[PDB]
């Protein structure tokens, strides 16, 4: 079969940039190549057909070059909406077969994180089990440190992080934490916070609940 | 205009089998060649299988991996695809999309390509039973309060297969909200989601999360509450 490749597998680039997006095919494909873009709800669409023709109804900033094995989407000026996952996939010969996907972050501006946390409820609690659950959102870049702090002591057995996708309209990430315990070891504990720790501040960004005033 | 409604998705245990259907409207069905498209969660697309027009005498073709096991079909009248699949196994798993072929070959080049695409079918083949999540709310304590606005959740614990959908005040409230991808621990998922609305509007003013896990034929609300 023939084997596509794009070597880079995700980048990162600012509004207004040129974004190359690279794919080679193990064998001359004869320019028929194709690409797609999948946005992170996983909606696909086609962009660019036969190594350069544009889909009516995709915007310009979008073309394509190459031939033989080797091709290129280029994005020009890119904009918000183009938060994505970029794949080729050549039509040659069968198997059709698709490269394993670029995807595409943008940039903006630093942004600290807007911390809430939340006790465990009544119902988990008469099940015998107890979720504390801290929210992070809003934040920019995507790394970002999250601690539990149970009376002073950090826990991080039972911890559990999700970041969401990059945000479709600002850019942004958010992400939560989830300190999951046994009813049992909740209660003989009073004071729960999380602290969130990222490049936008020298200081941690800490919410807290004391669970004998909850 | 064109849709391309995939269903019939769901868990399966290996050697098992399952049929998927996917309804098109919007185009001249009886006209163009059809695909199947697969995507393993976190991987690439592959193409699974491809039935041609009635003018070519529906010609079938398959990736080498489901050959044999999987059977592509058509139904003109009703304007439905379909892919039955038979002994399935573990890396079957994927998200399946239904594909509308590309057009005339002498416009649009001979090359193969797929020109529209369904949203997708989720299909699971796994030995794991199917198990109903726990939702639990997520509301603020007494402590303390800001004034501009509150975040509000709901914790959607320990369910299998994927995947849940919730859903805020029957749709009304919506991107002020986030989904939190769904993480496995020890054999089952849990996801959790938040929404954000002034202060003024709750808790004088109702706020409901609905989760939705097909799989288990379960659906969940949970009215927040100080
Ligand atoms: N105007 C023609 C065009 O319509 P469009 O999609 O641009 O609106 O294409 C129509 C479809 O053409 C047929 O496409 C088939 C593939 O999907 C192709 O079969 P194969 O690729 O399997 O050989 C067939 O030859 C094409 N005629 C067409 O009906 C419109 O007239």
């Amino acid at each position: 079969d023939i084997q596509m490749t794009q070597s880079t597998s995700s980048l990162s680039a600012s509004l207004g940039d040129r974004v190359t997006i690279s794919c080679r095919a193990s064998q001359d494909i004869s320019n028929y190549l194709n690409w797609y873009q999948q946005k992170p709800d996983g909606t696909v669409k086609v962009l660019i057909y036969y190594t350069s023709r544009l889909r009516s109804g995709v915007p310009s900033r979008f073309s394509g070059s190459g031939s033989g094995t080797d091709y290129s989407l280029t994005i020009s000026n890119l904009e918000q909406e183009d938060i994505a996952t970029y794949f080729c996939q050549q039509g040659n010969t069968l198997p059709w077969t698709f490269g394993g996907g670029t995807k595409l972050e943008i940039k903006r501006a630093d942004a600290a994180p807007t911390v809430s946390i939340f006790p465990p409820s009544s119902e988990q609690l008469t099940s015998g089990g107890a979720s504390v659950v801290c929210f992070l959102n809003n934040f920019y870049p995507k790394d970002i440190n999250v601690k539990w702090k149970i009376d002073g002591s950090e826990r991080q057995n039972g911890v559990l992080n999700s970041w969401t996708d990059q945000d479709s309209k600002d850019s942004t990430y958010s992400m939560s934490s989830t300190l999951t315990l046994t009813k049992d070891e909740y209660e003989r504990h009073n004071s729960y916070t999380c602290e969130a720790t990222h490049k936008t501040s020298t200081s941690p960004i800490v919410k807290s609940f004391n669970r004998n005033e909850c | 205009e064109v849709q391309l409604v995939e269903s019939g998705g769901g868990l399966v245990q290996p050697k098992g089998s399952l049929k998927l259907s996917c309804a098109a409207s919007g185009f001249t069905f009886n006209t163009y060649a059809m695909n199947w498209v697969r995507q393993a969660p976190g991987k690439g697309l592959e193409w699974v299988a491809r039935i041609r027009s009635k003018s070519n005498n529906y010609a079938t073709y398959y990736a080498d991996s489901v050959k044999d096991r999987f059977t592509i079909s058509r139904d003109d009248s009703q304007s439905m695809l379909y892919l039955q699949m038979n002994n399935l196994k573990t890396e079957d798993t994927a998200m399946y999309y239904c594909v509308r072929h590309r057009g005339a070959p002498l416009y649009y080049g001979n090359g193969a390509w797929f020109a529209y695409w369904g949203q997708g079918t989720l299909v699971t083949v796994s030995a794991a039973k199917t198990t109903p999540p726990s939702v639990y709310p997520l509301a603020p304590g007494c402590g303390d309060t800001t004034g501009s606005s509150v975040t509000s959740g709901c914790l959607v614990k320990g369910y299998f297969p994927e995947s849940v959908t919730v859903t805020w005040n029957s749709g009304s409230l919506s991107s002020s909200v986030h989904t939190f991808p769904a993480l496995l621990q020890s054999g089952l998922y849990t996801m959790s989601s938040s929404v954000t609305v002034p202060s003024s509007t709750w808790p004088s003013e109702t706020v409901t999360c609905s989760v939705a896990h097909p799989a288990s034929s379960t659906t969940v609300d949970k009215k927040l509450e100080p």
